[PDB]
């Protein structure tokens, strides 16, 4: 789901 | 000393990006001051990985082309490459050019910390070995960029579309191989090998980590997403 990431990809 | 102005262009603009962010200066000198202890030097070291990582995350952002990529994909390619990316900047750190201050002294928190010298053995091997080679920002900066970019990820759906993105720096390290190392060379064969190296290195790593353990103390909830568990 990796939902850090993608929330750390779009707007730090 | 070739190097076209498209390259020079893509080397400088890179080489920016490269040295933008930075690890904040309080987790850094964090292991200057503090002291010791296998469970404090745990927390460093996770919590400077956990940095890194976004450091990377941002580099990786503002990378020729990345923004153009399928959304999932770039994921993927972060996903894919945060370890690997992580062992070059712990080779880079390492070897070369001893600034006289902390790193000497980071190794020591490594060594003993809850980290099996059985692993750090090999590791600290392979660092030595990249060490070898001499290389320069330039070579990390691009051996980061183009780790990042690599279409032989496990996920990516379109491959064609980050190889074009790669090829670019690709061709940039290998002619900028010639000019600073042309006694050889093999030096951009030898590199991409080490390429090749890190990957099966990230595979021990994920190993080590079910067994990486202190106390009982915990990964931050970003490492425990980019680390796996
Ligand atoms: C035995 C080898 C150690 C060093 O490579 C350590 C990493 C953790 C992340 C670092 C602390 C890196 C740091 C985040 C770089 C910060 C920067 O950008 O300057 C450089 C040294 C790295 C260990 C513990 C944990 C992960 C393992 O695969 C390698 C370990």
């Amino acid at each position: 789901e990796n939902a850090l990431l993608r929330y750390l990809l779009d707007k730090d | 000393t070739e190097l076209t102005v498209d390259q020079q262009t893509l080397l400088d603009y890179i080489m920016d990006s490269y040295s933008k962010q930075r690890m904040p200066q309080e987790i850094t000198n964090k292991i200057l001051k503090e002291e010791f202890s296998a469970e404090e030097n745990f927390l460093i070291l996770t919590e400077m990985a956990t940095s890194h990582v976004q450091i990377l995350v941002e580099f990786t952002k503002r990378l020729p082309g990345f923004q153009t990529l399928d959304h999932e994909d770039q994921i993927a390619l972060l996903k894919g490459s945060a370890v690997e990316a992580m062992f070059l900047r712990s080779a880079e750190i390492f070897n070369k050019k001893l600034p006289a201050g902390h790193a000497d002294l980071l190794e020591e928190r490594i060594r003993k910390s809850g980290i099996s010298d059985e692993y750090i053995t090999p590791m600290f091997s392979f660092y030595k070995s990249v060490g070898e080679l001499k290389m320069t920002q330039e070579e990390y900066a691009l051996l980061t960029a183009i780790v990042i970019l690599s279409p032989d990820r496990q996920y990516i759906k379109d491959r064609e579309a980050v190889e074009k993105l790669q090829e670019p720096l690709l061709d940039v390290l290998q002619k900028l191989c010639k000019i600073y190392q042309p006694e050889n060379p093999q030096h951009f064969a030898c590199l991409l090998g080490r390429l090749t190296e890190l990957r099966t290195f990230n595979h021990h790593h994920a190993e080590m980590l079910m067994s990486w353990r202190v106390n009982d103390h915990k990964f931050t909830p970003l490492l425990c997403e980019i680390w796996d568990v």
